[PDB]
């Protein structure tokens, strides 16, 4: 089994 | 004005969102001139140099962002995600665990935390951490869609309608937005979706590899026209990541050595290092060329080695499987580029040429589900070691404990010497099977099996409790050697009725959906007394798919379960059943042939996707068009009428005993002599100048 993809948190300035 | 270091940092952020992670680069980086110590723009950065594949310099901007401010939760879920693909799964932990301890509300780390779970086999935990990030963030593609496969593998089936409306929805969304489908291409094959929208999930799949690609900034590769500089050989390399121990290596270790050495030339591509098993051993022996790609992780630089030995012809075996390394094939170093055996679907890659598979599989009207052009093996694509591996199978004999074939069975590669020495043996016709009558040997052996003994000697001859291969010799039990004792092997091991039918399925429980439950549960209750033989594949599956079946109608003990085996006990025990039902929403591929090469008939449903069509195309080839059905009616009289009619029974499991001997199914040289014309086919049509085009022959 292939690895499970993941979710980049992208970081708004503020 | 701090406006401008965040005004650079929000574009960016819009730019990698569209796409354009080059640019984004660019900003993140104008931000950190104007703003050092910029914790975000460090965070974000790394963000997308990870999708860069550039994993080190990504963990130095984390940990940089870190230095700047320790309870930044975002960094610490971000690096686990890099420090999750560099293998590091512990690093991975400690980092999502601090960012959930730094903020519990923080939906992506929970779902981060949750792909760790289920990439563990801890199922349940990961799904109640995915399930924690969709009740934090409703709206959550990436967390919804693994879940959903999650329930998918312990066939959880709660609101499943439900389930596949919304991820039908939630692709259409992404497709239509751009971003990249939170379906895994290896998964959508499994979902009710458009072939439109399977081949877009491998397309988009496949253009993470450019991302990779593009920041090596290297130029197009010059390849060879002629074969002069190879002496008129045609160069092959194949690729793969599973030359050891894996079920690739179980299909085709023998295809490089059996390749025609006047006019081919073998170079084996290794993208994994060396398992110690013979699988390796025998590969690496007997190509011409061994290159151990893994001792070369740059892909500029692994491209420049094939490129480097001349291919003509470089094979893909991986596609989006684990150790895929498609950045090798999206540089091009190759003028053809083919898919071959080892993923059941289509790239959707502009880099790939040809898929390799056959007219049953793929038939010329379905050729919009492929980017690429098809390209036919003259009977089935798949092909399986069974013969070299499993020669021990190649015959059998009874004990007749009362006549049976399948409740209590021998094999032995010295089965014949060993039966001679026994005067009171019976030859039944049906080859021919041995029977061996109740007698003092015959009991000795029903003692060893009830007693749970590991094994007897018997007029000198071993005489092994199929049970113990691994405590009597672990190379015999992986398929690394051919067992040298006689093996015995019963249905009360495995709790199977001695006086019913037996069913059985040994794919892993993530291929049934409740439409194929229904139709097996439509089965048993036409035949009396039968039962269903499954895989503990997961365990946590087991309860949920009796629940289904006692609400379609079957008690609990019409399904009988059984644990995970060694790859030779798999095989062999497939030798009690006596029909293999098939899964029409991915067939069973290895273990299509693994069940046809122990003498079962297995009943099959081609659908319209490759991996529903495999097994129709094995049956073709080993000759049993009588096993394939044209719709769910004539699929379940097939095996009602199989699991009635015993005389019908008996003629087609000897039907299948003697053509996996004759047919090409398992037929390794005769496979390479084809696989080999097909590649001039190829090369002749590149060599005339032209591109890619149906080779359907
Ligand atoms: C997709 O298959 C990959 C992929 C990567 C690694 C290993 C495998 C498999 N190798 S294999 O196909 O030859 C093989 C072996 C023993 C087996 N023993 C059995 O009792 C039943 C099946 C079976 C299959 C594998 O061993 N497993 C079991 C595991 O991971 O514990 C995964 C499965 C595939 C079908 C069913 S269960």
């Amino acid at each position: 089994t292939h690895e499970t993809g993941t979710t980049n948190t992208a970081t708004t300035a503020t | 004005c701090p406006t401008h270091a965040d005004s650079l940092n929000n574009l960016a952020n819009i730019k990698r969102e569209q796409g354009n992670i080059e640019e984004a680069v660019r900003l993140y980086r104008k931000a950190l001139e104007v703003f050092p110590e910029f914790a975000a723009a460090h965070s974000n950065l790394a963000s997308v140099l990870q999708q860069q594949g550039k994993l080190q310099e990504a963990l130095m901007h984390y940990k940089e962002a870190i230095r700047i401010s320790p309870t930044f939760a975002d960094a610490y879920s971000n690096m686990g995600n890099t420090l999750k693909e560099m293998q590091d799964v512990q690093g991975a932990l400690q980092c999502y665990t601090r960012a959930i301890q730094i903020n519990p509300a923080f939906a992506d780390a929970h779902s981060n935390l949750a792909s760790i779970h289920k990439d563990s086999g801890n199922i349940p935990e990961a799904i109640a951490s995915y399930r924690t990030a969709l009740k934090l963030k409703p709206d959550f593609p990436d967390a919804y869609c693994n879940l959903a496969h999650c329930l998918q593998i312990v066939c959880d089936w709660t609101d499943y309608d439900e389930r596949m409306k919304k991820l039908v929805s939630i692709v259409a969304d992404q497709l239509e937005k751009n971003r990249l489908p939170s379906v895994h291409p290896h998964h959508s094959m499994l979902y009710p979706l458009s072939h439109g929208f399977r081949k877009a999930i491998a397309e988009r799949h496949g253009n993470l590899c450019l991302d990779k690609i593009n920041v090596l900034h290297k130029p197009p590769y010059e390849h060879p026209k002629d074969l002069k500089l190879s002496d008129g050989r045609l160069r092959v390399g194949y690729v793969s990541s599973d030359f050891g121990n894996h079920p690739t290596s179980h299909l085709m270790q023998s295809i490089p050595g059996m390749h025609n050495p006047d006019k081919f030339e073998v170079f084996c591509y290794a993208l994994s290092p060396d398992d110690g098993t013979n699988f390796r051993v025998k590969v690496m022996a007997e190509a011409n060329h061994f290159i151990d790609l893994s001792q070369i992780p740059c892909n500029g630089k692994a491209a420049d080695r094939i490129h480097q030995d001349g291919i003509h012809i470089l094979v893909n075996m991986n596609g989006y499987t684990k150790g895929a390394r498609n950045e090798l094939f999206a540089l091009r170093p190759a003028p053809i580029q083919a898919m071959w055996l080892g993923y059941p679907g289509t790239s959707g890659a502009l880099f790939m040429d040809y898929i390799i598979t056959d007219q049953e599989t793929s038939p010329a009207e379905v050729a919009e589900q492929y980017s690429e052009k098809l390209a036919y093996m003259p009977h089935t694509f798949f092909i399986g070691d069974h013969a070299n591996m499993f020669p021990h199978l190649k015959k059998k004999a009874v004990i007749d404990f009362k006549i049976y074939d399948n409740r209590i069975v021998l094999n032995g590669i010295d089965l014949k010497a060993f039966l001679d020495s026994l005067p009171d043996v019976k030859i039944v016709k049906m080859l021919n099977m041995p029977v061996i009558p109740m007698n003092t040997i015959a009991e000795a052996v029903i003692e060893m099996i009830n007693r749970g003994q590991i094994q007897i000697t018997i007029n000198g001859f071993s005489i092994s409790n199929g049970l113990a291969t691994t405590q009597i010799n672990n190379k015999a039990a992986t398929g690394e050697e051919v067992p040298r004792t006689i093996i015995v092997t019963t249905r009360s091991q495995y709790g199977l009725p001695e006086d019913a039918i037996v069913y059985c399925n040994f794919n892993q429980l993530y291929k049934i959906d409740p439409s194929t439950l229904q139709m097996w549960a439509n089965i048993l209750k036409r035949v009396p007394n039968s039962v269903l033989w499954l895989l503990r594949f997961p365990a946590v599956g087991e309860p949920n798919i009796q629940q289904y079946a006692q609400n379609m109608g079957l008690p609990q003990n019409r399904i009988i379960f059984s644990p995970v085996a060694p790859k030779e006990e798999h095989v062999r025990r497939g030798q009690l059943a006596d029909v293999c039902l098939d899964t029409p929403l991915c067939n069973g591929h290895t273990t299509g042939m693994d069940v046809l090469w122990a003498g079962t008939p297995m009943v099959t449903m081609p659908g319209e996707t490759l991996a529903s069509r495999v097994a129709a195309s094995q049956l073709t080839c080993l000759g049993c068009l009588e096993l394939i059905a044209k719709n769910r009616q004539e699929y379940e009289d097939i095996a009602v009428k199989l699991g009635t009619d015993l005389e019908y029974l008996k003629k087609v499991r000897g039907k299948v005993w003697k053509q996996r001997i004759s047919s090409p199914l398992f037929n390794t040289k005769q496979y390479t002599m084809e696989l080999e014309r097909l590649y001039l086919q190829m090369w002749e049509h590149y060599a005339a100048g032209n591109k890619p085009d149906h080779m359907i022959k």
